């Protein structure tokens, strides 16, 4: 016989968590490059599996109980910061701190309700920020300071109108022509919603208006016209009697020109010349501002009413569209310089485009000039509510029964040659869609599902492909609450489950990189999440709910680094704080009155800038060079530069006489945990796992010194790897024995390992054993490379693996080498 | 060569290059080798009576036996075979320059129920030798060292790697071992020559 | 670890008794001198696997012991002891160090105290 | 390190005197055992602190202690022992990927070799 | 390590033995305090060097003694005494040996089993 | 030759060339060269009753042995295997010329339970032949050393390498090895012719 152990690398875990349902697809390579749990450990689109890191405390907001959220916001490249949203609130962060004034937040008052702030739907450009929501007046937001803030309203001047008012019966009389003006309508149709908005007047015609004949006597006031222009004289150039019209038409919208030289023609006798003051041009809007009855309203007029609505009354009257009864946007985007608002509660499917320029107007005039504004209503077939414009190849609405695609054709963007597309019929949710590369990533209306947009040159029409079907278990009995995207470190979507779950994404659609991983907490729940600059390192934000002293408490969150050339710099604890002190800011030290001793010697230390004084006697100091350290005890002040100190081990040979790069004190007792107050928190200093101690009073005692220390709540990361099974001759049926491991870890220490029993325990669990030079004193080093663990075994038809690592270091596996035994079949 | 050396040993003699350092550490190698050697050297003592395991000690009476066998005797506690059974008489000091086996007496092994083994012999306060269970591994000769790591290579290979051709190719090993031990061991002592005839000496005493 | 001195107990038999749960570690089961003395003074040893069994070795927090396997509970007069006589015998290796874990150090650590242990009860009867 | 070898310091009643220089190294506090032979025989084990003092421990240097903090009979014949005692525990916890320190383990070693010395100490009472 | 629980050797002279094996590990020749017993039955601690000779110490196989250095070969009736006692003490340090050297701690942890196992030894007696 | 030139060109004869020197403390062969090169020794040893590696101490008494051996010796730490046990006496100087060898006293080899391994003895003031643990490599003849490589080769190739193949054909080249040792060991050293038949001995003496 001697038929030997075998070996089934496997290279990747690119296909992530794999649904129990996708589990007879053995001939997909899915299945060959997937993991059945990946609870904790973030696929990497090499197709590595870091465990991931932790959530830094920031701080708790406020409102324990209330609803919060997260938005990105940046000011420029200058700086980005995050704003916070709750109940009718608003706060700022930045560097997982809050934004300090006067030793408290800084707080902008809001109007939205708690209820509603999901709903919110936001835009960025430049220093300005857009909020929009149906049921609330739009608040453009605006930064002047970091300690300073301002949250404005959205002035739409001429805002959007329906169209005017065919209904000829109903007619509008204005008591006046300028300011101040008592309006009064044959109908009811005004309403007390309309307190502030701008209504427009348009005269019937110019009955009652002198025309403009060429060459005619006037008077010094006069109200003649042209052709839809009012003017109105204001001299004369000769004597009352002796003055004519002149033959320059009036063509301004504006001033006040003459019409003739002040002179004589040839032998008419007349002195010719006339001014032209301009007036209305046949409508002038009227902003509201008083209600009486539905018969009665008074405003403002932003022009000047032509006298036909003062005497005769018009009939052409155009409501604004957006009101607090009609609704407001309910979702906006920029376009060719255009601000482009939508989805209006009463009017869901419709979306107004400013003019050219100009963000906060909606004039139209009557030549349709080219860059006036703009209006739109997709009706195509079912309901088709807007909910997000895209610039993605052109401006892109993805509606609740469709995906639309709006276009210039290919001449201009104009009221006249706009145009709709239908690009599919899936819909979208009212989450705010990804962007990721070429490619559009939004939420399939109804939640469950993610679904990618961009173009493709097989249908020439913007479609994309599922991104749920190989791990719908991890979405489908759940709805998708937020999201975000930090490309930079690793290109995660980060989304949660409306359980509290967090889950990521490793999409990269040029590599064709699919991978989830579903993530979780210690006695905690995920509400929100954003991801904003911080340097050179997308950091995503989060809001989590825990029960911390058996209250609904709700912190702010954000993932540290995964950045450690050392094992002692890694963070691997949910909101958990850092003790570091390994400060060098020009304080090198240097340990003298002897060299290369063996304590009880009465070495002399001496450092470079004062950076000791007679109070921190009694306190140990570490000296660093590289990766070797020392560790000696202050004993006496010389002076506050120089001091004796004695030494707690052997100052190694390579760290005597040069300078340390750094240095830094040690604590034993670390507080500010009240925000974890009452919590088996798990710690690590220098990179060595310390005993769990139970945060009382906010103080935690240590063992020994340490110069870095991270603590907080304990990490759960498991990973457990499909059945072996195989095409055609399956050997699913067959039994199977795995006897050894190997795993190719690069830099990570502390694997656990086992088989994937019904009857697994935390007890079976077999870790690695590496120690092999690791001086006195100094951690367990990094390892990277292939490593080979043996298990027990047994004789099940899983054949299953199941790794583990409930402590705070790294780990990152890049392959396993499950050392296999085929046995027989049933 | 102590318990941790001689797993260590086996376990290199397998094929696995890592060394277990313990007996009771946390790995499947650990509970392996305690598991396993034990019982490896129960039973390889039992295989042959080696000389550097011989004791002396006089058995304890239980009573009369059971039909024929005058004596019941309780077999010894840290025993593992039975070889001769004997009294201070049947074996005067000096006894062993005649290699006549004289001193080999009716006995049997049997049990009784209530507790363990028993040694049934019709001679009175009667003196045993047996194999015992060594504890100190400094009394083991190198070829009985190198057949126990051997024969407990063999024991703990399968569930080490899963390949039965290796635990044959192990058994075949130990078997050699064994057999160069067992005969180095009969060469490391010299008795005496035989006796000579039974006519002859009932003629001429010896 | 060993956190508590407790090394030996001494338990009488009330008649219908069999539980008798212990204090202490045990390294292996095998390690458990159980003694009984009849109802006169004499020092009796039994054997385990033929007049008890031991359950929950192992474990940081004690035992028990299902003593016996047959036969009436103990009466009075006879009494049975519990004592751990931990081998007095190095048995780690470290010079080789392979990998180092450090458990077998703590382990064997906790040897050395259990034997310290079982010596100072022998040592207070002299 | 443990090198003094020694674990017991005596002295005799004599009057006028408050120091006994101890030569060894202790941990803490409590590890001093003083007893109280009478004049004419017998023992009697003191109370630590509330009745003598110390002078602080550890210092593998040999402090002293202070005593009588009253007044200062020796009451003649009866004499001192000064005795180091501790605890026959272990609950130094080395974790596989914990911290491994020259001092803790050097710490539990002498552990063990002062409880050495206390067992060498009561069996030379045998 | 020391799987041996033995550290005392009897050998009953008969005029003719140079010889003397110790089957134990010793590290330095300080230690096998051999104590001469002439038929009279008085017991006389030998005296290293100026009597006998310590050859073989340091493997764990163990050595023997060549005595003596000067006379005649132990007479009959006398008796030779090899007891391996190892001093009561904790000189290795542990917070002063820089690189790791696994031997040390090996060494001293099979030196604490061997005094505690001298310590049985004596108990024994008792 | 020494030491770490014996693991050096063993090295060398597993597969390996690179020299210890530049393998360091830490290193998988290093750790093989102690364990298997130490218990090699200790077995090729004890296989022969090599001439190189004899030695001839006299033994200390222990006690009066067990039934009917008038004395227990104490096995010479030294020592791997007794080959003779004899007084002075039995062997006078000169006796060697005489290959009948006269000179065997009943002994074997037992334990106690207090210390080592003992040897059974009736002669009093009895030495004995051994074979010691040689340990300097000045000692051992060349064939012997090249037999010890082999051994040690073949005995850590497995952990070396996990290729069945190369410890079969190492183990082939070791027995080869260590029987061409014996032959020549054999070869060197001549006695005497054989003594005459017994029956001629006792009528003409010898």
């Amino acid at each position: 016989n001697y038929q030997p152990a075998s070996s089934y690398i496997q290279p990747s875990f690119a296909g992530g968590e794999l649904a129990p349902s996708l589990q007879g697809r053995v001939d997909l390579a899915r299945y060959a490059i997937s993991l059945k749990t990946c609870r904790n450990f973030v696929v990497q689109p090499y197709g590595g599996a870091s465990n991931r890191p932790g959530f830094r405390f920031n701080t708790a907001c406020k409102y324990k109980n209330y609803a919060t959220r997260l938005i990105p916001f940046s000011f420029n490249t200058e700086q980005t910061y995050v704003i916070e949203i709750g109940h009718q609130y608003m706060r700022f962060h930045r560097d997982g701190a809050p934004v300090l004034d006067g030793g408290e937040p800084v707080e902008v008052a809001t109007s939205w309700h708690r209820d509603d702030i999901f709903e919110i739907k936001y835009v960025q450009s430049a220093d300005v920020l857009t909020l929009v929501h149906p049921d609330y007046k739009p608040r453009q937001l605006k930064r002047y300071s970091e300690t300073d803030w301002v949250l404005d309203f959205f002035d739409n001047e001429f805002g959007p109108l329906q169209d005017q008012n065919v209904d000829e019966s109903i007619t509008i009389i204005s008591n006046g022509v300028v300011d101040l003006v008592e309006l009064t309508a044959s109908e009811a149709i005004f309403s007390e919603a309309m307190v502030g908005t701008t209504i427009k007047l348009q005269q019937v015609s110019s009955g009652e208006v002198a025309a403009w004949q060429n060459r005619s006597a006037v008077e010094q006031g006069d109200l003649a016209y042209v052709d839809e222009r009012t003017y109105k004289a204001t001299s004369l150039s000769g004597g009352v009697d002796n003055t004519l019209t002149g033959d320059n038409t009036p063509a301004h919208t504006e001033g006040e020109q003459w019409d003739g030289p002040r002179t004589t023609i040839q032998g008419v006798t007349e002195t010719l010349g006339v001014k032209w003051a301009y007036l209305h041009s046949g409508f002038g809007y009227v902003r509201i501002t008083e209600h009486r009855d539905d018969t009665h309203i008074v405003g403002r007029v932003i022009g000047r009413l032509p006298e036909e609505i003062r005497t005769e009354g018009t009939y052409r009257w155009s409501f604004a569209a957006w009101d607090s009864d009609r609704g407001y946007p309910g979702t906006a985007s920029y376009y060719q310089q255009r601000l482009v608002f939508a989805n209006s509660r009463a009017e869901p499917q419709a979306f107004w485009m400013s003019e050219t320029g100009i963000f906060n107007g909606f004039k139209v005039s009557f030549p349709i000039e080219a860059d006036d504004a703009i209006t739109f209503t997709l009706a195509s077939r079912q309901v088709n509510e807007i909910r997000h414009l895209i610039p993605l190849g052109s401006l892109l609405a993805l509606t609740s029964g469709a995906e639309w695609m709006i276009s210039d054709n290919d001449q201009g963007l104009a009221p006249d040659t706009v145009s709709a597309d239908v690009q599919g019929y899936r819909g979208a949710s009212d989450v705010t869609p990804l962007l990721i590369g070429s490619s559009a990533l939004y939420v399939q209306a109804r939640g469950t599902v993610i679904r990618d947009l961009a173009y493709s040159f097989e249908l020439d029409g913007y479609t994309g492909d599922d991104l749920t079907i190989f791990s719908n278990h991890l979405l489908k009995d759940y709805t998708i609450k937020d999201w975000a995207y930090a490309q930079e470190p690793d290109s995660v979507v980060w989304l949660v489950r409306s359980d509290g779950a967090l889950l990521s994404m490793t999409y990269q659609r040029e590599q064709q990189v699919v991978a989830w991983a579903r993530h979780d907490t210690v006695d905690g729940e995920f509400e929100s999440v954003a991801v904003i600059a911080e340097g050179s390192r997308d950091v995503p934000y989060a809001i989590v709910k825990r029960q911390v002293g058996g209250e609904t408490v709700r912190y702010i969150e954000y993932l540290d680094s995964r950045r450690f050339s050392h094992v002692e710099d890694f963070f691997c604890v949910d909101s958990g704080l850092t003790y570091d002190g390994r400060s060098s800011t020009g304080a090198l030290l240097t340990i003298g009155g002897g060299t290369n001793w063996t304590t009880d010697e009465d070495l002399t230390l001496t450092a470079s800038a004062s950076s000791f004084s007679p109070s921190d006697v009694g306190r140990r100091v570490r000296v660093y060079t590289g990766d070797k350290f020392a560790d000696v005890d202050v004993d006496a002040y010389v002076s506050a530069t120089s001091v004796a100190v004695s030494a707690v081990r052997i100052v190694p040979e390579e760290l005597r006489g040069v300078q340390g790069d750094r240095w830094g004190f040690m604590a034993k007792t670390l507080t500010g945990l009240d925000h974890l107050e009452g919590k088996t928190v798990s710690i690590l200093a220098d990179g060595n796992v310390h005993a769990p101690e139970v945060v009382t009073g906010g103080q935690v005692t240590l063992d020994y010194s340490a110069a870095v220390v991270h603590v907080g709540l304990p990490i759960e990361s498991d990973i457990e790897t499909l059945p072996i099974s195989s095409s055609g001759a399956t050997v699913r049926d067959s039994h199977k024995a795995i006897v050894g491991v190997g795993i190719q870890l690069e830099k990570s220490r502390g694997v656990f390992a086992a088989r994937s029993r019904r009857d697994f325990t935390s007890s079976d669990l077999i870790e690695l054993k590496q120690r092999d030079a690791e001086d006195w004193g100094e951690a367990t080093g990094l390892e990277t490379g292939l490593v080979e663990l043996g298990i027990p075994t047994s004789w099940d038809k899983d054949g299953s693996l199941f790794i583990r690592q409930s402590d705070p270091l790294p780990l990152t596996i890049l392959s396993i080498i499950p050392r296999v035994v085929m046995g027989g079949k049933g | 060569p102590s318990k941790v050396d001689i797993c260590n040993r086996a376990l290199s003699n397998t094929g696995t290059d890592i060394t277990i350092a313990s007996l009771t550490e946390k790995s499947k190698e650990a509970r392996l080798c305690q598991q396993w050697y034990d019982a490896t050297l129960a039973s390889l003592l039992r295989t042959y009576q080696w000389a550097f395991a011989q004791r002396r000690v006089t058995l304890a009476l239980i009573g009369v036996g059971p039909a024929g066998w005058r004596h019941k005797y309780r077999y010894p506690t840290d025993a593992i075979t039975i070889h001769d059974v004997f009294t201070a008489d049947t074996y005067p000091d000096g006894a062993s320059e005649f290699t006549d086996g004289r001193y080999r007496q009716i006995f049997q092994i049997a049990s009784d129920g209530e507790g363990g083994r028993l040694v049934l012999a019709n001679c009175e306060d009667a003196m045993c030798r047996y194999t015992s269970d060594i504890e100190d591994p400094n009394l083991m000769p190198p070829d009985f060292s190198t057949a126990l790591e051997m024969m407990l290579a063999k024991n703990i290979a399968m569930p080490m790697t899963g390949n039965p051709g290796l635990m044959t190719v192990l058994a075949q090993q130990a078997a050699s071992l064994v057999s160069d031990a067992i005969a180095r061991d009969q060469n490391e002592g010299y008795r005496n020559p035989l006796p000579y005839a039974s006519w002859t000496r009932a003629n001429i005493g010896d | 670890t060993v956190p508590t001195n407790d090394n030996r107990e001494q338990y009488a038999g009330n008649g219908a008794t069999t539980v008798f749960p212990y204090a202490f570690r045990i390294f292996e089961s095998s390690d458990l001198e159980v003694y009984l003395t009849d109802e006169d003074g004499d020092q009796a040893l039994l054997i385990e696997g033929t007049d008890y069994t031991v359950s929950g070795a192992g474990d940081e927090e004690g035992g028990e012991i299902t003593f016996p396997v047959s036969g009436d509970p103990l009466d009075d007069g006879e009494t049975l002891t519990i004592l751990r006589v931990i081998d007095i015998t190095q048995e780690t290796d470290l010079k080789n160090q392979g990998a180092y874990y450090p458990e077998v150090v703590e382990d064997e650590f906790d040897r050395s105290r259990m034997i310290d242990q079982q010596q100072q009860e022998q040592l207070d009867r002299a």
